[PDB]
RNA sequence: ACCCCCGUGCCCAUAGCACUGUGGAACCACCCCACCCCAUGCCGAACUGGGUCGUGAAACACAGCAGCGCCAAUGAUACUCGGACCGCAGGGUCCCGGAAAAGUCGGUCAGCGCGGGGGU
RNA sequence: GUUUGACUGGGGCGGUCGCCUCCCAAAAUGUAACGGAGGCGCCCAAAGGUCACCUCAAGACGGUUGGAAAUCGUCUGUAGAGCGCAAAGGUAGAAGGUGGCUUGACUGCGAGACUGACACGUCGAGCAGGGAGGAAACUCGGGCUUAGUGAACCGGUGGUACCGUGUGGAAGGGCCAUCGAUCAACGGAUAAAAGUUACCCCGGGGAUAACAGGCUGAUCUCCCCCGAGAGUCCAUAUCGGCGGGGAGGUUUGGCACCUCGAUGUCGGCUCGUCGCAUCCUGGGGCUGAAGAAGGUCCCAAGGGUUGGGCUGUUCGCCCAUUAAAGCGGCACGCGAGCUGGGUUCAGAACGUCGUGAGACAGUUCGGUCUCUAUCCGCUACGGGCGCAGGAGAAUUGAGGGGAGUUGCUCC
RNA sequence: UUCUCCCCGAAAUGUAUUGAGGUACAGCCUCGGAUGUUGACCAUGUCCUGUAGAGCACUCACAAGGCUAAAACCUUAUGAAACUCCGAAGGGGCACGCGUUUAGUCCGGGAGUGAGGCUGCGAGAGCUAACUUCCGUAGCCGAGAGGGAAACAACCCAGACCAUCAGCUAAGGUCCCUAAAUGAUCGCUCAGUGGUUAAGGAUGUGUCGUCGCAUAGACAGCCAGGAGGUUGGCUUAGAAGCAGCCACCCUUCAAAGAGUGCGUAAUAGCUCACUGGUCGAGUGACGAUGCGCCGAAAAUGAUCGGGGCU
């Protein structure tokens, strides 16, 4: 009635204004606190990862619906 | 922008210590002449209780 | 007194109260000055005193309520299994919080009734009539 | 160039709801019919296929309006990085910057593109 | 011959040991407790691929069985539902509810990243072979995610044709699939294992219990505030509900700080000495104090505080007295001072428990208490020097010790 | 577990363990090589977060009313580790240096450490106990001498290369023991408070406010007075101002209230409120604070370190 618990690191991993290489993981989350943006892909656990290299950037609108996205260099 | 140490590093937190070390002061009674550019103003503000800022 | 409710046990610390600094109901009000827990029978003794002095008449409101469980380990054991399942319910009380307030009783009799009730509370406390008030 | 309609985006409640008024032969809408393309775990109600008329009834479009939502200051306070203290303790104070939540004043019933249709 | 886990506010009994979710966790991640709550060791050939369509809970009014909730109809209706199991995030342009065809619940790979001491674990664009659904863009290498798990060794089965001891074979082995793990103590000592010791031994520990001391003061003891009532009447002569605040440190305890290269433990005896919260005596107030005899509170620690029966007892009950038969501290004072009755060694017995060896909350008869005091402290007794000459006597008293109780009768 | 001086200098954490006072890996130390400012601090830009606070919009809890077949629903009103319409200060990543400093990283040889301790802040367990226990965070001890804190690892100041019968300062101090003003000014407490807690209690005292009564002559003193209904109704055996229950109405006045306290089972009796004379100026009740008072009893001899200080 006490002994139990468990430890699974989660969170944003690549924050806005950072230069991700493509295939980088940018957020680990359990649901859709972030929705995959333009240039972003989301795997089974709703991880968001770079589709192509660029500047990571965040779009915030109402915390029901914000999105991570890539603005490529060049 | 004259400065000197007038209180020891010892027994003071880490940022205060490394900041004293950045400003160029390594002994009480050291003095120095520092430019007024924002980051140096921020350093000499961060540890202003250790320093007798001249004016 | 005891609530009919939810999770058995809790924690504890403090900061000045917000949820009732002003006397809405009634005329006069006794009011806490210190941050103790108040809990159950302490209040109920306040209630039974004032109801003796006043009843057949007056309106008695108890704006405070034994929300918070508090625990006692058994008897005499070492720091052992878990915490102790029961013991008494309390109400945290911060200064400016209003515990009591009478209605339909003359100023002086409310003085004497607040005096009796406050002679059995862990905190010292001060009474007041309601100044001008806002918050509606 | 002015007007309005049909689509369609950016922005997605300061742009939403309620009460109200205005539109029909431009446009949209209801509407008529349906054995079949097609289709409802029963019903062409909805998808669907052929078309007037009629009617803007409902819908939709536009306009009014601040009852409701939504936005939301200033003053101050809570709390607090840092600095220095008190109380035996619960707990409290001071100087220095940072600074809410709520609530009051007020603000709104949007704003900005692309096209195509039809008016003048 | 051996085995007979670990954690553990001493050990044992109990509980726990891997994995998921939330709080603790101090707005990054991480973070302990025998902290607070709850779940997993599965499930689904469709609850999966894809492709098409539908939208929930709840309420109100109205209606056949009904009669709060069934079924049907209108209205309101960011979700108050649903999502196979827990909870959390997420979710209505669905991940929810239904139908169509289907297996991508793929083979060979893997840019680049999350996470871990390692070994593990997670996500993943994109390339080829070949498919599935869609008209198409395109989506598919199991499931809305997060638990449904097990290294290695040793082996069962099916492919493959690497090895194969002179040569060609075959036996045997290897490579690719795959079967065998409450190895749950869940990073898993052997393929294979329980007890007991009071007959006990060794190495260690004050890293850790029993005594005592310490810290604390829940429990214990004691005192104060209020004043409901009792006291015929009157709260406070006495008593004082329900509640509040303190003191002490003598109880049981918590904690584990010095002592495990030893700080001897119950009770008695002996010897004392201290506190005062005073049993007696002494002085006071008040009284529901006429006197007498009392009640209770205040001052007061000089002295005093009996002898027996029972029991190891401390206590406590009793006998017969008393002015009184006080309560505590002093390592629960005092074993290099005595007992040794009590409990903690070996024998033996009963009751009980254990198949046993043995055990105890026990009960019972028996059972080695170490001639020489170095220092300090104490009681007594001398020697030396000093006390401005050397001698014999008499002495002041700075200061210090002892003593200090009480009845009875009579006027 | 033995000879010297010189340079640097840790660990008592993490995960695993028939593991727990052992050991492996990592972490932190040192040495040599390589790079060669990538390190540190502080600033601006940008992004992330749900704590402090707050709030009831959901879940649970919950206080007084309204409507009502109680549920919902309206006004008023609260609590929250496992609630959140909101939500800071701070904190983390990245870039840049717009600016100061001096480390950082990679490679290879040698390690030790894996028993920690205290305090402040943030929590849990515990009594909001412990020189308590388990985490987080800062600093000291550990391995830190020196000055202060009587004495005292940890608290305050400050990091000891060697010499000096030179100087300046920190915390902390300036009557004597003791270096240094028996200093200066405006105050406060007469308790040795200072130099030992609280509920509670009190005309201690100094400072401020808020209220009333008044010199057309008030507060306390003194003389005179103290109503008739009515033994107000119930009440009880009796309760007549005064055991307890319903009110507090009229006549007169300058006027004495079905009325405050003592008395007696009940009465009576004595005084109270309000009204006069003579005084004769302040007086009375609340409330905030400064410093003091009581509340305040343990054991071998006392004391603030001592003398002693108003
Ligand atoms: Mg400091
Ligand atoms: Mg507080
Ligand atoms: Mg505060
Ligand atoms: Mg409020
Ligand atoms: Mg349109
Ligand atoms: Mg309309
Ligand atoms: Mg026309
Ligand atoms: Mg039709
Ligand atoms: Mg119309
Ligand atoms: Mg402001
Ligand atoms: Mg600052
Ligand atoms: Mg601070
Ligand atoms: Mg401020
Ligand atoms: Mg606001
Ligand atoms: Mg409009
Ligand atoms: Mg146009
Ligand atoms: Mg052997
Ligand atoms: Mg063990
Ligand atoms: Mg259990
Ligand atoms: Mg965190
Ligand atoms: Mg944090
Ligand atoms: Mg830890
Ligand atoms: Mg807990
Ligand atoms: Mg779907
Ligand atoms: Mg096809
Ligand atoms: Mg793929
Ligand atoms: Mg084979
Ligand atoms: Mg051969
Ligand atoms: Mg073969
Ligand atoms: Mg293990
Ligand atoms: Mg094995
Ligand atoms: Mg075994
Ligand atoms: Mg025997
Ligand atoms: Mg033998
Ligand atoms: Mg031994
Ligand atoms: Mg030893
Ligand atoms: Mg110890
Ligand atoms: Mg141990
Ligand atoms: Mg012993
Ligand atoms: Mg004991
Ligand atoms: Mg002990
Ligand atoms: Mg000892
Ligand atoms: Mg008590
Ligand atoms: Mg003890
Ligand atoms: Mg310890
Ligand atoms: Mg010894
Ligand atoms: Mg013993
Ligand atoms: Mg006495
Ligand atoms: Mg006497
Ligand atoms: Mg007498
Ligand atoms: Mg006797
Ligand atoms: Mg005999
Ligand atoms: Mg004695
Ligand atoms: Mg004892
Ligand atoms: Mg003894
Ligand atoms: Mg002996
Ligand atoms: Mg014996
Ligand atoms: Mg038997
Ligand atoms: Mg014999
Ligand atoms: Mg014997
Ligand atoms: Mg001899
Ligand atoms: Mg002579
Ligand atoms: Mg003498
Ligand atoms: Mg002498
Ligand atoms: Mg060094
Ligand atoms: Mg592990
Ligand atoms: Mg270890
Ligand atoms: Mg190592
Ligand atoms: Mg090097
Ligand atoms: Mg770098
Ligand atoms: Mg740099
Ligand atoms: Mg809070
Ligand atoms: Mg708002
Ligand atoms: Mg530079
Ligand atoms: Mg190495
Ligand atoms: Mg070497
Ligand atoms: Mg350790
Ligand atoms: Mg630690
Ligand atoms: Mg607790
Ligand atoms: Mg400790
Ligand atoms: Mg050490
Ligand atoms: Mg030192
Ligand atoms: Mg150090
Ligand atoms: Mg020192
Ligand atoms: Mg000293
Ligand atoms: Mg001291
Ligand atoms: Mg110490
Ligand atoms: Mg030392
Ligand atoms: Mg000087
Ligand atoms: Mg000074
Ligand atoms: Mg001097
Ligand atoms: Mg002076
Ligand atoms: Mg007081
Ligand atoms: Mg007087």
């Amino acid at each position: 009635n006490g002994r139990d618990s468990n430890p699974k690191y989660l969170g944003v991993k690549k924050f806005g204004g950072e230069v991700v290489k493509a295939g980088n993981i940018l957020v680990r989350q359990r649901g859709t606190k972030f929705k995959a943006g333009q240039g972003v892909g989301m795997g089974r656990d709703h991880t968001l990862f770079a589709l192509s290299d660029g500047k990571v950037v965040f779009i915030n609108k109402g915390k029901g619906a914000r999105f991570i996205s890539i603005e490529a260099a060049q | 922008m004259k400065i000197k140490l007038v209180r020891s590093v010892i027994g003071r937190p880490g940022n205060q210590v490394k900041t004293v070390q950045a400003l160029g002061l390594r002994k009480i009674g050291d003095s120095r002449e520092v430019s007024d550019t924002p980051a140096v103003r921020g350093m000499v503000k961060t540890v202003k209780h250790l320093l007798e800022v001249q004016e | 007194k005891r609530t009919k409710f939810r999770k058995q046990f809790r924690g504890r610390m403090t900061g000045d109260a917000k949820g009732g600094d002003y006397v809405a109901f009634g005329d006069y009000g006794l009011i806490a000055m210190e941050p103790a827990w108040i809990k159950s029978n302490q209040i109920e003794a306040c209630r039974i005193v004032m109801s003796r002095h006043f009843r057949r008449g007056g309106k008695i409101y108890i704006r405070i309520f034994p929300d918070k469980p508090v625990t006692k380990k058994p008897a005499e054991t070492r720091m052992g299994k878990g915490k102790g399942a029961v013991e008494y319910w309390v109400s945290v009380v911060k200064p400016g919080r209003v515990m009591f307030e009478v209605a339909g009783v003359t100023e002086e009799q409310a003085k004497e009734a607040f005096r009796l009730a406050g002679h059995k509370l862990p905190i010292q406390t001060k009474m007041v009539k309601r100044e001008v008030y806002d918050e509606a």
